[PDB]
RNA sequence: GUUUAUUAAAAACACAGCACUGUGCAAACACGAAAGUGGACGUAUACGGUGUGACGCCUGCCCGGUGCCGGGAGGUUAAU
C-alpha cells in the first residue's frame, strides 16, 4: 500500500474544487520512492518505501535512529 | 548540508572541511562510501579529537600504501597471447575481467574496479598502454601487448 | 508455388494456396513440442481485451531458439518443418554435439545444409553473428535489440533488417516499416532473409477462411448503437463524426507513440 | 585451368600485413593445381582520386592460373575485409612477365 | 453463413478481398487506483483501429470550414 515506512504517511481524501465549486472526490497521494539507504552500522544497503518528506527525516536524524523507530513498530525492511 | 569530510574530495574538499554541499552528493556519494560523514554535534566531536589527530593520517599513509601496490609489479607490462583470427581481427574483445586476472595472476593484485580503459575494449592486435585507478591522484601505465597465436 | 484453386465451389473460387513442397510431411519433434492454450482475447480479469480472437485450430508451441546460445559447434539442418504458430516456417537444427533445435528458415535453406553460429563463423545464411562481426550493408533477421536476449526485429515470412552504418559501439539499422533505429553493436543477426516469402500472396478465399485460422468477425461503429460505439444511429447510414476507437480516441492519422525513454535510440521515424 | 590477373590494393596502416596477405592467397591457389606465374608488388603508390577519403594505397599485382572454384572464393575473401580497398580480376589470353 | 428467444430472417450484420491509418517491442491498444494480465510465449509479409464489401471496368475537381499531421521564429500565455 501506499504507506510511507518512516513517518506513515498514508494516501488522505478530499475535494477537486472547480471554479464553480463543484466538489468531486478525489485522493492525495504521497511522494513515496523506493529507496536504498546505506547503513554504517551493519555495512549494508537497506530499501526502504518512504515519501520525499521522509528521507529529510532519515537525513535529519541517523539512519540507525529511523530504523531503531521502525523496529519498535515491528515492521521489516 | 554541513558534512565533515574524512578523504581528500577532487573539487571542492581538502579533508576535514565543512563546505556546503546537495543533499545527493551526500547521501548517494560522500556518505555509502566513507568519504565523509554528517556534522551534527557529536559527530564534529568525534572528528575534532579522534579522527582528525590519529586516523586521517592513517587514511594519508594507506594512499602511500596504494601507491606501493602500484610498485609491486616493476616490469609494468602483460603479454596476452590469446587466440586470434586471420591476420589481425581478434577472436573476442579483451574485456576487464582478463586484464585483471592476467595481472592479478603474476603482478599487481589489484581489483577489477580500479582497472580502466582508455582506448575502448581494445580489439586490435598490437601495443596498448592501460591506466589503473590505484589513487584518485597517482594513475599507472601498464603496457598491456595483444599477441595473435 | 502459389497455386490458385480452380472454381468448383463458390468459396473456392478465390482460393490462393502458397504449396511448398519441402515442408515435412509427418509429426515434429516432440521434445521441442509443447501445449499452448488459447486465451480467446481474455486476460486475468476475464473480460475480452483484445477482440476478434476465439476458435480456429488447436495448436502446439514449437520451442524455437532465438538466442542461438551454441557457439562454433556446426549444425546440420535435418529438415523444414510447417510452424502453425508462426507466419515464417521453421528448420528442425540437428548439432554435431547431439542436440536438436527449432530455428526459424532463411530464404537460401535446404535439407543437408550446414550452419555454424558463435562469434567467428562464416558470413552466409542462417549463421548468428554480433552485428560488430557482420559487415556493413548487409541483410539480417532474428535480430535482438539488447544483448544476451533472444530475437526481437525481423521474424516474420519474407521479413528482413539491413544495417546501414554503425560507430564502434552502435550500429543504425533501416527496418522494414522504414524506421531507423540504433542498437547495440554486441547483439545478435542470423544473415539473410527470412524464408516463406510468398505467404503474403496467399488469399483465404472465404470467410471459415479467417475463423479457423482464429479470427473472429470485425462489426464495424457505423452499424452499431449510439450505446455502443461512437460511430451509432442514425436512420439510415449516416456518420457525421470524426474516426475513433471504440474507446473514443481518434484513429486514422493521430500519433500514439508516446515511450520517450527509448526516443534516444531512433535515428529517424517512418515514413 | 583459367588465366587471371588479379589487382587489389589494400588500406595504408595495414600494409605492414600485405606481406601476410601475399602468403594467405599464394597459399589458397598454389594448393590447388595452378602456379602463380608473377609476383610484384608495386607498393605504397599515390591515388590519382580519394576512394574512401584517403590518399596512397597498397597494390598487390598477383596473375595467376586457377580454377573457377578458388578464383571466386578469393573474389569473395576481398569484400568481406576491411583492409582491401577494392580490386578487380581480368580474363586469361595466356600467362604474362614483366611491365609495370 | 448470422440476426430482433416470445409479431420483422431481409436489401440488415458478417464475409473473402480492398484501402487509410496507428503501432520498433517494457509495441500501439485494452482490462486494472496498482501490481500485473491479454495483445503474444506474436515482432511490421505482424498487430490494433476505421471505413468499404467477391469478381470485371473504374474511383474525377475542391485543404476555404471542422478535424488530423508537420513547422517552429513572432504575438498572447499557468503554476513558479
Ligand atoms: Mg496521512
Ligand atoms: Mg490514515
Ligand atoms: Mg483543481
Ligand atoms: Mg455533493
Ligand atoms: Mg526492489
Ligand atoms: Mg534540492
Ligand atoms: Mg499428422
Ligand atoms: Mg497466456
Ligand atoms: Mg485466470
Ligand atoms: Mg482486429
Ligand atoms: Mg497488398
Ligand atoms: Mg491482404
Ligand atoms: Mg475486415
Ligand atoms: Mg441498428
Ligand atoms: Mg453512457
Ligand atoms: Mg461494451
Ligand atoms: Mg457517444
Ligand atoms: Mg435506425
Ligand atoms: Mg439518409
Ligand atoms: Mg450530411
Ligand atoms: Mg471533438
Ligand atoms: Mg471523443
Ligand atoms: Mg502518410
Ligand atoms: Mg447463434
Ligand atoms: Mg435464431
Ligand atoms: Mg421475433
Ligand atoms: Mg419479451
Ligand atoms: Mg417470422
Ligand atoms: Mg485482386
Ligand atoms: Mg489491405
Ligand atoms: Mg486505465
Ligand atoms: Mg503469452
Ligand atoms: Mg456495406
Ligand atoms: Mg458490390
Ligand atoms: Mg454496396
Ligand atoms: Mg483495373
Ligand atoms: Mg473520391
Ligand atoms: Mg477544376
Ligand atoms: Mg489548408
Ligand atoms: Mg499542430
Ligand atoms: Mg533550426
Ligand atoms: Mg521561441
Ligand atoms: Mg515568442
Ligand atoms: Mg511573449
Ligand atoms: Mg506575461
Amino acid at each position: 500500500s501506499r504507506v510511507c515506512q518512516v513517518t506513515g504517511k498514508r494516501p488522505v481524501t478530499g475535494n477537486n474544487r472547480s471554479h464553480a465549486l463543484n466538489a468531486t472526490k478525489r485522493r492525495f497521494l504521497p511522494n513515496l520512492h523506493s529507496h536504498r539507504f546505506w547503513v554504517e552500522s551493519e555495512k549494508r544497503f537497506v530499501t526502504l518505501r518512504v515519501s520525499a518528506k521522509g528521507m529529510r527525516v532519515i537525513d535529519k536524524k541517523g539512519i540507525d535512529t529511523v530504523l531503531a523507530e521502525l523496529r519498535a513498530r515491528g515492521e521489516k525492511y | 548540508m554541513q558534512v565533515i569530510l574524512l578523504d581528500k574530495v577532487a573539487n571542492l574538499g581538502s579533508l576535514g572541511d565543512q563546505v556546503n554541499v546537495k543533499a545527493g552528493y551526500a547521501r548517494n556519494f560522500l556518505v555509502p562510501q566513507g568519504k565523509a560523514v554528517p556534522a551534527t554535534k557529536k559527530n564534529i566531536e568525534f572528528f575534532e579529537a579522534r579522527r582528525a589527530e590519529l586516523e586521517a593520517k592513517l587514511a594519508e599513509v594507506l594512499a602511500a600504501a596504494n601507491a606501493r601496490a602500484e610498485k609491486i609489479n616493476a616490469l609494468e607490462t602483460v603479454t596476452i597471447a590469446s587466440k586470434a583470427g586471420d591476420e589481425g581481427k581478434l577472436f573476442g574483445s579483451i574485456g576487464t575481467r582478463d586484464i585483471a586476472d592476467a595481472v592479478t595472476a603474476a603482478g599487481v593484485e589489484v581489483a577489477k574496479s580500479e582497472v580502466r580503459l582508455p582506448n575502448g575494449v581494445l580489439r586490435t592486435t598490437g601495443e596498448h598502454e592501460v591506466s589503473f585507478q590505484v589513487h584518485s591522484e597517482v594513475f599507472a601505465k601498464v603496457i598491456v601487448n595483444v599477441v595473435a597465436e | 508455388a502459389v497455386v490458385k484453386c480452380k472454381p468448383t465451389s463458390p468459396g473456392r473460387r478465390h482460393v490462393v494456396k502458397v504449396v511448398n513442397p519441402e515442408l515435412h510431411k509427418g509429426k515434429p519433434f516432440a521434445p521441442l513440442l509443447e501445449k499452448n492454450s488459447k486465451s480467446g482475447g481474455r486476460n486475468n480479469n476475464g473480460r475480452i481485451t483484445t477482440r476478434h480472437i476465439g476458435g480456429g485450430h488447436k495448436q502446439a508451441y514449437r520451442i524455437v531458439d532465438f538466442k542461438r546460445n551454441k557457439d562454433g559447434i556446426p549444425a546440420v539442418v535435418e529438415r523444414l518443418e510447417y510452424d502453425p504458430n508462426r507466419s515464417a516456417n521453421i528448420a528442425l537444427v540437428l548439432y554435431k554435439d547431439g542436440e536438436r533445435r527449432y530455428i526459424l528458415a532463411p530464404k537460401g535453406l535446404k535439407a543437408g545444409d550446414q550452419i555454424q553460429s558463435g562469434v567467428d563463423a562464416a558470413i552466409k545464411p542462417g549463421n548468428t553473428l554480433p552485428m560488430r562481426n557482420i559487415p556493413v550493408g548487409s541483410t539480417v533477421h532474428n535480430v535482438e535489440m539488447k544483448p544476451g536476449k533472444g530475437g526481437q526485429l525481423a521474424r516474420s515470412a519474407g521479413t528482413y533488417v539491413q544495417i546501414v552504418a554503425r560507430d564502434g559501439a552502435y550500429v543504425t539499422l533501416r527496418l522494414r516499416s522504414g524506421e531507423m533505429r540504433k542498437v547495440e553493436a554486441d547483439c545478435r543477426a542470423t544473415l539473410g532473409e527470412v524464408g516463406n516469402a510468398e505467404h503474403m500472396l496467399r488469399v483465404l478465399g472465404k470467410a471459415g477462411a479467417a475463423r479457423w485460422r482464429g479470427v473472429r468477425p470485425t462489426v464495424r461503429g457505423t452499424a452499431m448503437n449510439p450505446v455502443d460505439h461512437p460511430h451509432g444511429g442514425g436512420e439510415g447510414r449516416n456518420f457525421g463524426k470524426h474516426p475513433v476507437t471504440p474507446w473514443g480516441v481518434q484513429t486514422k492519422g493521430k500519433k500514439t507513440r508516446s515511450n520517450k525513454r527509448t526516443d534516444k535510440f531512433i535515428v529517424r521515424r517512418r515514413s | 585451368m583459367r588465366h587471371y590477373e588479379i589487382v587489389f590494393m589494400v588500406h595504408p596502416d595495414q600494409s605492414e600485413q600485405v606481406p601476410g596477405m601475399i602468403e594467405r592467397y599464394t597459399a589458397a591457389i598454389t594448393g590447388a593445381e595452378g602456379k602463380i606465374h608473377r609476383l610484384e608488388d608495386w607498393g605504397r603508390r599515390q591515388l590519382a582520386y580519394p576512394i574512401n577519403k584517403l590518399h596512397k594505397a597498397h597494390y598487390v599485382l598477383m596473375n595467376v592460373e586457377a580454377p573457377q572454384e578458388v578464383i571466386d572464393e578469393l573474389e569473395t575473401t576481398f569484400r568481406f575485409n576491411d583492409a582491401v580497398i577494392r580490386s578487380m580480376v581480368m580474363r586469361t589470353k595466356h600467362a604474362v612477365t614483366e611491365a609495370s
